[PDB]
C-alpha cells in the first residue's frame, strides 16, 4: 500500500538531490 | 575488507 | 556504479546486497518488493558458464544498507533465504533473456527509515514510462570503473535509449524483455553500471502519483561506461506476469 514512498523523502516531503532530473526528462 | 557480521547470520 | 555519486541516506531504501556467506562478499545487488521478498537477476544466483548455481544457504541479503564493507549496527538488517526462484525460461545459454529471480525471505524484515520497498509498475506506468529520453536512477555497491570500490551506495541518472539505438550498439541479440538505458557520446554526460552492480534496481518517480517504480534490473553491458555501448535492463513489467505467478502460489 505504501510501495514506493520512502521514509526520509516522500513520506516527509523532502525531495532527494537528484529527482527532479528525472522530473524533467519525463516532457510526453 | 568487509567487516565480519554477527556469527548468529551464518 | 561508473561516474554515478554517493547516495543520500535513505535515498534507495529498496536497495539490497545479495551478500555470501564464506568468502564474505558482494555478489550482486537485488530488491526489496514486499517484507518477504526480494528481486535480483537471475545471473546472479545461476550461470552455468562460470559454474555459478547458489543454493539458499550460501547467502544472506543485507538490506537497509548504505556503508559497502561497514556492518551497519541498528540499522541494516540481514535476512536468510527460504527460497530461490529463477524464471523458467531464463536465457543463461545465450544472451540473458528473462533475467528475473525472486527470493523469499525465512522472516520479514521490519521497515524502518532505511528499509522500504519498490512499486512494481503496471501496464499503464510501464506505458507511460518506458520512453526513450526518459530517465530512470540505477543504485549499487559494484565498481567505479571497468578496470576502485565505494566507501558507500552510489547512485546515477540515465535516460532510457531508442530500441534500434540500443540494437546497433551490440552484436548480442536483444530482446523485448531488455530495454537499455545511458547517455550517447559527446552528449557531455556519462555513467553506468558496473561489475558488482548487476541485480540492483532501475527506479523511475512515477510524476503521476509520486512513487517510485522498479522498472528494470541491472542486466548486463560490455564493459562499462565505454562511449557507444549502453547498460542493458531486464524489463520488469514483461515479466510480472511471473512474478505474480510465484508470489501468489508461494507467498
Ligand atoms: C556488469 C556490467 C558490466 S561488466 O563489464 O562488468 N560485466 C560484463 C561481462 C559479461 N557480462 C554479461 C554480458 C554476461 O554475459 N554475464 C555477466 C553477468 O553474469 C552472466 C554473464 C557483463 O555484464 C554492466 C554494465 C552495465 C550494466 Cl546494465 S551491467
Ligand atoms: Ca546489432
Ligand atoms: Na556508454
Amino acid at each position: 500500500a505504501d510501495c514506493g514512498l520512502r521514509p526520509l523523502f516522500e513520506k516527509k516531503s523532502l525531495e532527494d538531490k537528484t529527482e527532479r532530473e528525472l522530473l524533467e526528462s519525463y516532457i510526453d | 575488507d568487509f567487516e565480519e557480521i554477527p556469527e548468529e547470520y551464518l | 556504479i561508473v561516474e554515478g555519486s554517493d547516495a543520500e541516506i535513505g535515498m534507495s531504501p529498496w536497495q539490497v546486497m545479495l551478500f555470501r556467506k564464506s568468502p564474505q562478499e558482494l555478489l550482486c545487488g537485488a530488491s526489496l518488493i514486499s517484507d518477504r521478498w526480494v528481486l535480483t537477476a537471475a545471473h546472479c544466483l545461476l550461470y552455468p558458464p562460470w559454474d555459478k548455481n547458489f543454493t539458499e544457504n550460501d547467502l544472506l541479503v543485507r538490506i537497509g544498507k548504505h556503508s559497502r564493507t561497514r556492518y551497519e549496527r541498528n540499522i541494516e538488517k540481514i535476512s536468510m533465504l527460504e527460497k530461490i526462484y529463477i524464471h523458467p525460461r531464463y536465457n543463461w545459454r545465450e544472451n540473458l533473456d528473462r533475467d528475473i529471480a525472486l527470493m523469499k525471505l525465512k522472516k520479514p524484515v521490519a521497515f524502518s527509515d532505511y528499509i522500504h520497498p519498490v512499486c512494481l509498475p503496471d501496464r499503464e506506468t510501464a506505458a507511460s514510462l518506458l520512453q526513450a529520453g526518459y530517465k530512470g536512477r540505477v543504485t549499487g555497491w559494484g565498481n567505479l570503473k571497468e578496470t576502485g570500490q565505494p566507501s558507500v551506495l552510489q547512485v546515477v541518472n540515465l535516460p532510457i535509449v531508442e530500441r534500434p539505438v540500443c540494437k546497433d550498439s551490440t552484436r548480442i541479440r536483444i530482446t523485448d524483455n531488455m530495454f537499455c538505458a545511458g547517455y550517447k557520446p559527446d552528449e557531455g554526460k556519462r555513467g553506468d553500471a558496473c561489475e558488482g552492480d548487476s541485480g540492483g534496481p532501475f527506479v523511475m518517480k512515477s510524476p503521476f502519483n509520486n512513487r517510485w517504480y522498479q522498472m528494470g534490473i541491472v542486466s548486463w553491458g560490455e564493459g562499462c561506461d565505454r562511449d557507444g555501448k549502453y547498460g542493458f535492463y531486464t524489463h520488469v513489467f514483461r515479466l510480472k506476469k511471473w512474478i505474480q505467478k510465484v508470489i501468489d502460489q508461494f507467498g
